[PDB]
């Protein structure tokens, strides 16, 4: 339980980071009074929470096979609730920040709103999908890593996938990963941060120095590679732009026969030339703006 | 004798501000090692030049001012009742707003 | 050939010299002002660099108006600063048209922006340039009724009889109008924050600065500044009260209200945003110059009334 | 100290000393040249893929700027763009690399990533690590700016020499080697 619980938690830490670049990113294009600097407060304390539990800030490395890394350290308490406490007012910040600029409410509106079909046949795994009404997440169909613990509701749109119903579910997604964060730390299970499977790679490292068994789990899975039966799996999960995927197949080798892995943003960059099929540059560039697509996402 | 001095010093301002300029582009040189724009860009430019024109009488009419009776005021305003009627029929017709 | 005619005229050129020196220096100085605003041996570092870098002719272009855009950009609004006085006996230009001048000025001021708009062999950059040239015919427009205000108080073109008929009260109470609409038009000639770049609403557009690189993109960085502070020079002895004070000196006085005003447009480049091209056009047309000829027609009852 | 010279990644460059070794005013004036280059630098942020938001966060027209930091993967769609934009640049230029992409391959040793960007233009500062903080960038910026304080180029193209002078710095892990080596304890993971 442990392990899906602090899975649970990086995981809508980074799903927040995300959200408030793609809001601090939609907002700053009309307003531009403090677009960035009421962000960058937010951004750098959970990259220095993110650089607590785990090593440096954007790429955690901290997810292993049977668990993570490390464990939480001694001070993880006191960060969270200092970070919890600290930021609601800027949710209703960011809430009347969104309400204020009318002209932009009055502009975006208005120009290519797909809506209940065209975000069903082209992919569009994103708030696009819950904002045209088909309320369909991973984390409450097919649930993963323990969130049938956790109670949030999710947030849909309704009708068609505007440019600002995308961002309304986006904030109130991060009014619910807060929620979220919040029943992380109320009840905290005080369990192992690895399994005891024996192919959980790596060992614990206390048992990997003085015990030789461990050591010898820790030499063979580290060096060779985890030894993994012939079988083919796939995760899809609700990433932090869409869904994501890894379908992955073994040949029964220590490496991957195949890895497959499905990215929301190619999906919703593949349906761009049926909305801007009959549009400006400028419509063009908003829509881009507005679609949370990122490149080296859609590359992989 | 003050008047000729008055305009040496502006011959000189003139010359040597060309010559900075001049001197200062050299000296950054010498070392180191079918389509169609719009139509509504004409209109604003002949809007400016209009009223630039009319303008042109306002600006005559700024120096006589006191030296022109009320009588010149009637005119002027009379003028001014013209060109803002002018003004006004743009303002209504739509050909002054832009809408990109 | 030591005659005292020759020493006073002598006199009068190193006047016109050194005020040439402190207007460029002013504003080479408060460009770094404005950004620790937003080292002084910094801008002396940045021009060693710009003098020692090669200017970049593009071989789709042609060698004179590509060169003579940033001309343009630096000596018009360079030479506008004549026409100012700082004292009764240390003024340069005591000519009959002292407003005409600034006018032929901000007239001629358009010209560098359409000729660096052509001479950047780009469609995205002779957008661009369009849509600022039109922005600041459209503001040049009223600039001159905005000053015709004061010229009709005044009488006269003179800056002496401007700053002699500023004895008794300053033009900023009784025309306040007249005021906002040339603080207006001279933030749109000059290119300054709120009617500055008008590409941010297609992508099809592109600045005019581009492909402009070393001595011929510092003499545009260089030339919209001078050409702000000749603005504040223009507004203080129009508006304000023109060397007038008090106890301190009236240089001392003439330099403390150009700081000031520049404090304020440091303020313009901190407080509002920037509003979008139709706004600006439509407000620049329908509210700008009507209100200014409704101040000159009030003007005009006012001084003929009150006329004994 | 040791000076290289190229004077017209193929090319040749060999060991010299300085020609300050021998005029004194010109001493002077390639000293305040190279102080001018230093303490004034415009960079120009490549857009690419992930340590964009390690130059977003640390604080822009091209052909103005004398410094280029390739941050991205250099990939083989991407690397004629890139060496279109070095071109682009006027002399006297300067490259930071920053990350592991720029530097080398940068965990892609793949068939679709340049193997660094010192394999079609040179490189004057290097940056390791995948994403560096900003703060080593600004450290780059003390370390490019005290190497263009030291060089020594043509003052114009009239009469001098007509080549630059690298300088053969010290390197930083060899001046940082004994506060590196003598580090005793250091904190325990488990804390905050
Ligand atoms: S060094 Fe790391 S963060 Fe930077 S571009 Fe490479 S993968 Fe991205």
């Amino acid at each position: 339980d442990r392990v899906n619980v602090i899975r649970v938690m990086l995981s809508e830490l980074f799903r927040i980071n995300s959200h408030l670049l793609y809001i601090s990113t939609f907002i700053q294009d009309v307003g531009a009074m403090t677009p960035v600097f009421f962000a960058f407060t937010d951004r750098q304390k959970i990259y220095d929470l993110v650089e607590a539990i785990t090593g440096f800030r954007m790429h955690p490395a901290w997810f292993r096979i049977g668990g993570v890394a490390h464990d939480l350290p001694r001070g993880w308490d006191r960060l969270l609730r200092e970070f919890l406490d600290w930021m609601p007012k800027r949710l209703a910040s960011y809430e009347k920040a969104a309400l204020q600029n009318t002209i932009l409410k009055g502009r975006s509106q208005g120009v290519a709103a797909y809506g209940a079909k065209e975000a069903l046949e082209w992919g569009t795994t994103g708030a696009g999908l819950r904002a045209t009404g088909i309320d369909f997440d991973v984390r409450k169909a097919r649930p993963y890593s323990g969130y049938e613990n956790f109670d949030f509701e999710i947030p849909v749109g309704g009708g068609v996938s505007d440019c600002y119903t995308r961002v309304m579910l986006k904030v109130e997604e991060l009014r619910q990963s807060l929620r979220i964060l919040e029943q992380c730390l109320n009840n905290m299970p005080e369990g192992p941060f690895k399994a005891d499977h024996p192919l959980t790679t790596p060992p614990p490292k206390e048992r990997t120095l003085q015990h030789i068994e461990t050591l010898i789990t820790h030499f063979l899975q580290v060096s060779w590679g985890p030894v993994m039966p012939a079988n083919e799996s796939f995760q899809m999960i609700e990433a932090t732009k869409g869904i994501n995927s890894y379908y992955l197949t073994s040949d029964g080798s220590t490496m991957s026969y195949r890895t497959r892995i499905r990215t929301p943003s190619y999906a919703h960059l593949q349906q761009i030339p049926a909305a801007i099929r009959g549009s400006l540059v400028s419509d063009l560039i908003v829509y881009l703006g507005s679609i949370d697509f990122v490149m080296s996402d859609v590359d992989r | 004798t003050e008047v000729i001095a008055h305009h040496w010093a502006f011959a000189i301002f003139l010359i040597v501000a060309i010559g900075l300029c001049c001197l200062m582009l050299v000296g950054g040189w010498f070392l180191g090692g079918r389509l169609r724009l719009s139509a509504k860009f004409y209109l604003v430019a002949m809007f400016f030049v209009i009223f630039d024109v009319e303008a042109l009488y306002l600006f005559a009419w700024s120096t006589s001012i006191r030296e022109s009776g009320w009588v010149g005021f009637v005119e002027a305003a009379i003028f001014i009742f013209v060109l803002l009627a002018g003004l006004v029929y743009l303002v209504r017709i739509g050909a002054l707003d832009w809408t990109p | 050939w030591i005659s005292p005619e020759l020493i006073e005229i002598l006199l009068t050129i190193l006047k016109a010299v050194v005020i040439l020196l402190v207007v460029v220096t002013c504003g080479a100085f408060m460009s770094f002002g404005e950004r620790r605003l937003l080292g002084s041996l910094q801008l002396v570092a940045d021009m060693i660099k710009m003098f020692f870098k090669e200017d970049w002719i593009p071989k789709f272009s042609d060698r004179v108006i590509f060169t003579l855009a940033p001309m343009i950009a630096f000596t018009s609004l360079l030479l506008a600063f004549a026409i100012v006085p700082v004292s009764p006996g240390w003024v340069v230009a005591d000519l009959n048209i002292g407003i005409l001048f600034f006018l032929m000025m901000a007239g001629l001021a358009v010209y560098a922006v359409l000729f660096a708009g052509w001479s950047s062999n780009n469609k995205y950059s002779l957008l661009g340039a369009m849509r600022a040239s039109a922005q600041t015919l459209s503001y040049e427009v009223f600039l001159g009724l905005s000053l015709m205000g004061v010229v009709a108080q005044a009488g006269s073109f003179n800056m002496t009889d401007i700053v002699n008929s500023q004895a008794h009260v300053w033009n900023v109470i009784p025309q306040f109008f007249g005021f906002i609409t040339f603080a207006i038009a001279g933030v749109a000639v000059c290119h300054r924050h709120p009617f500055d770049q008008p590409e941010a609403e297609q992508e099809l557009a592109d600045g005019y600065h581009i492909e402009y690189s070393g001595m011929k993109f510092g003499l545009f960085f260089v030339g919209e500044y001078i050409g702000i502070v000749t603005i504040s020079a223009l507004m203080v002895t129009l508006f304000f009260g023109g060397w007038q004070g008090p106890l301190l000196p009236p240089f001392i006085w003439f330099a403390l209200k150009t700081a000031f005003f520049m404090m304020m447009f440091i303020l313009i480049r901190a407080s509002l945003p920037r509003p979008r091209y139709d706004q600006v056009m439509s407000f620049g047309w329908k509210i700008c110059l009507p209100l200014t000829l409704i101040n000159l027609l009030v003007t005009a009852a006012v001084i003929l009334w009150q006329a004994q | 100290m040791d000076y290289t010279l190229t004077r017209i990644p193929l090319q040749k460059q060999e060991i010299v000393t300085d020609p300050l070794e021998q005029n004194v005013f010109m001493g002077k004036l390639n000293d305040m040249v190279n102080w001018g280059r230093k303490n004034s630098i415009w960079p120009y942020n490549f857009g690419l893929s992930c340590c964009y938001v390690e130059m977003v966060t640390s604080f822009a027209s091209p052909r103005q700027a004398d410094l280029m930091v390739v941050a991205g993967t250099c990939f083989t769609k991407m690397a004629p763009v890139i060496q279109r934009l070095y071109d682009q640049m006027l002399e006297p230029k300067w490259v930071i690399s920053m990350g592991a992409c720029a530097n080398s391959g940068g965990m892609y040793d793949i068939y679709s990533v340049v193997q660094g960007v010192d394999k079609f233009i040179p490189v004057d500062v290097y940056i390791p690590g995948c994403p560096p903080r900003p703060e080593a960038y600004m450290q780059a910026l003390m370390l490019l700016q005290e190497s263009i304080g030291k060089e020594r180029r043509p003052l114009s193209w009239v009469v001098g020499d007509q080549g630059v002078y690298r300088a053969n710095m010290q390197s930083e892990r060899e001046r940082k080697r004994g506060e590196r080596i003598a580090v005793t304890n250091l904190r325990t993971p488990d804390e905050i």
